[PDB]
């Protein structure tokens, strides 16, 4: 599917509510505790990345093929959000536009 | 120096750096004699729009003062692109590898 193979990738992140019971009765029971505390959670994450990148150096003379925002007008610019709130991807952007000799 | 070892060499590319920014470029020019060695009045005739007093000179000039000389259609478009403005500094200028031919 394209990507970087990896033999030790990036660690998975998992993560729980920890139960907590409901009110458990007076007489002793070794079954399992059936019942619990509705509740979720909510917070912020962050990543940060650091991308290494190889520079450019190309001695063609004539320009090249670029990636640029559609020419046209439009009731919705692109990749931005409509009337009624909601975020719209135009296009899959491949990579590869610079040309490079074989 | 002497007539047979060359004077200087082929400059002619472009350095991209952070901050600044170093274009070099080289051309070949052939300079006639102008004039038949004279200097000479040049003026207009009549009343009009275009009228003129003026002299012709046996000398020529070189003029790099146009941009596309410097920049190539490639640095030009990544110039473009990547910035909101330029000014220049500094500039340098050399002649070389004169040789003068009788007709
Ligand atoms: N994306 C990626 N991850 C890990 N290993 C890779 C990848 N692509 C190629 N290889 C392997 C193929 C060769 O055995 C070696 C050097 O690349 P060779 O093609 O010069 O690495």
């Amino acid at each position: 599917m394209g990507g970087f193979g990896l033999k030790n990738p990036p660690p998975q992140i998992l993560i729980k509510n920890t139960p907590v019971p409901a009110d458990p009765p007076t007489q002793f029971s070794s079954q399992k505790i059936n019942s619990f505390i509705t509740q979720y959670s909510t917070g912020q994450m962050t990543v940060e990345i650091e991308w290494e990148l190889r520079k450019e150096n190309s001695k063609r003379w004539n320009p090249e093929i670029q990636y640029t925002a559609n020419f046209n007008n439009s009731a919705n610019a692109q990749f931005s959000v409509n009337n009624n709130g909601l975020y719209i991807e135009d296009r899959t952007i491949g990579t590869r536009y610079l040309t490079h000799t074989l | 120096d002497g007539v047979g070892q060359s004077s200087g060499n082929w400059h002619c590319d472009s350095v991209w750096m952070g901050d600044r920014v170093l274009t070099k470029s080289t051309r070949t020019w052939s300079l006639p004699t102008y004039n038949n060695h004279l200097y000479k009045q040049i003026n207009g005739s009549g009343t009009g729009d275009a009228v003129y007093f003026g002299y012709s000179t046996p000398w020529g000039y070189f003029d790099f003062n146009r941009f596309h000389c410097h920049f190539s259609p490639r640095d030009w478009q990544r110039l473009v692109n990547n910035h909101w403005g330029i000014r220049p500094r500094r500039l340098n200028f050399k002649l070389f590898n004169i040789q003068v031919k009788e007709v």
